């Protein structure tokens, strides 16, 4: 319990690597943002065990350090952090300020040992959390940090409806697909068969052709996160105006 | 369109050689449809008849039916072993 020292030391080592990246992201976002309203941003971390199988654990923590601190440097607004997998956990509320101690707490509580990746359950729950905070005060943004694999165990129709429900609630969603280059297969190489007719050859399409999120970026290297994510946020800012 | 389970699947030899990249597949997929996907990956003039196994249990009617009798870790990519069907005597 007092071994929060281990988590704090680990977060500090992440800040050493990601400090220049977080400043480049802050600056690039500032340039885009000038081109009275308040912003509410939620960072969602995939806590499922496939993150260990796909070696996206480091990318997940590096991305949280880069993004969470850049938004704090930019003074955009309130940041919430959630974890999902077998259940939804609110690790950092909107009204509390996001600090280094907040990052250490998320590091200690995310062990990537959950046995499910219930993304539909997550999306359905965050709408209530966003809607309660819209009325407390605004532009709302959800960033999903996940390997983006094994997302259809709840059913494709349910997952697609959950993404559609977030949009209907005026929540802008960007999926940050973590794709480790060291891994045997890239998410771009996963395929999906389409059948039609008895005994006829199936059509082999790419798995990403049925990705349930229309707005996404692919992140192989955290060094590319400032340039890629700030470009992606152009669409959110333009829609808000 | 449906709310059936889908999951990632990887084909491989009895000897462990992987065939192609992982596949996203509905859990009610039949051995007949697994044969058609396998025919695509092997790209042979005449496809051999194949049998399919997950954790040493043969898929006879559907992938989901076979998994119902197993305690599988759903987060992992499911390995599907294929082997040619037997040829009988005389
Ligand atoms: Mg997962």
């Amino acid at each position: 319990p007092e071994e929060e020292k281990v988590a704090a030391e680990m977060w500090q080592s992440y800040l050493i690597l990601t400090a220049p990246l977080s400043q480049r992201l802050c600056e690039e976002l500032r340039l885009i943002l000038e081109g009275k309203r308040q912003y509410q941003i939620c960072l969602a971390i995939d806590d499922s065990s496939s993150m260990v199988d796909n070696h996206t654990k480091q990318l997940a923590f590096e991305s949280l350090a880069v993004i969470g601190n850049a938004l704090t440097l930019l003074e955009v607004g309130q940041i919430a952090v959630c974890s999902f997998g077998e259940s939804v956990k609110l690790l950092h509320p909107f009204h509390e300020q996001f600090s280094d101690y907040s990052g250490s707490q998320i590091l200690r509580l995310c062990k990537f040992q959950q046995k499910k990746t219930k993304i539909a359950q997550f999306l359905e729950s965050v709408a209530n959390m966003f809607a309660a905070a819209q009325q407390l005060s605004t532009a709302q943004l959800l960033l999903v940090v996940s390997d983006g694999r094994g997302l259809f165990l709840e059913g494709k129709e349910r997952v697609l409806a959950a993404v559609q429900a977030a949009r209907n609630a005026n929540i802008f969603v960007i999926f940050v697909v973590l794709d480790n280059p060291s891994s045997r297969d890239s998410i771009l190489d996963i395929k999906v068969p389409i059948f039609k007719g008895p005994g006829e050859m199936p059509e082999i399409r790419s798995y990403m052709e049925e990705f349930p999120f229309p707005y996404y970026i692919i992140l192989r290297d955290v060094n590319a996160l400032p340039e890629t994510l700030s470009d992606a946020l152009r669409q959110w800012f333009e829609l808000v105006t | 369109a449906r709310d059936v389970q889908r999951l990632l699947v990887q084909f491989q030899d009895e000897g462990g050689q992987l065939l192609g990249s992982p596949f996203d597949v509905p859990v009610d997929i039949t051995p007949d449809r697994l044969q058609l996907v396998c025919n695509a990956l092997l790209a042979q003039e005449d496809p051999l008849p194949l049998a399919f196994f997950v954790h040493d249990a043969e898929i006879v009617s559907s992938l989901g039916k076979t998994l119902e009798s197993q305690a599988v870790e759903t987060e992992k990519v499911l390995d599907i072993i294929y082997q040619p069907q037997a040829i009988f005597r005389v």
